[PDB]
């Protein structure tokens, strides 16, 4: 009864794991990435977040009403996290050829990490909601 | 369109 949930048709789960993987990709290849490629890894993280927000949006009407507002808040937290990452990416671009380059990239990594952690929190929230839905039914 | 989705599309617009 404490076994992992069946993820076969679980779109939210798929998109959360894709987002975490995209963050891992950014983290892995940021050190060797040329300045013009900063927008590419960040847009890709953002693209995966867009799908996650979409998949949660579709699910929300079928989750218990008491679950929806906290899940909505976590969606807005992910948006705030992405805004922060974009900000750090811009700073990294502005300071490509200055002595602030390494610090800006360090802050990009930190912002991207926070986004992935908050994505996992959304997954937990959605999983809880689905369990509580099965209780009401 | 939900508020979260609109807010995000505004962010992705700043990248494109």
């Amino acid at each position: 009864h404490m076994a992992n949930l069946d993820r076969t048709d679980d779109l939210v789960y798929l998109n959360v794991m894709e987002l975490v993987r995209a963050v891992l990709e950014l983290k892995n290849e940021l050190s060797q990435l040329p300045p013009e490629g900063y927008v590419v890894v960040v847009k890709n993280v953002g693209l995966t977040l867009r799908k996650l927000i979409g998949s949660v949006d579709d699910l929300l009407p079928s989750l218990p009403s008491s679950s929806r507002t906290e899940i909505e808040g976590t969606q807005k937290l992910l948006n705030k996290d992405l805004a922060e990452l974009i900000n750090k990416m811009r700073l990294a671009q502005q300071n490509a050829v200055t002595s602030l380059s390494e610090e800006a990239k360090r802050q990009m990594l930190t912002a991207s990490h926070t986004l992935a952690v908050d994505a996992k929190n959304l997954l937990d929230a959605v999983d809880q909601a689905k369990v509580l839905a099965n209780l009401a039914h | 369109k939900t508020s979260a989705a609109a807010q995000l599309d505004e962010l992705m617009a700043h990248l494109t």
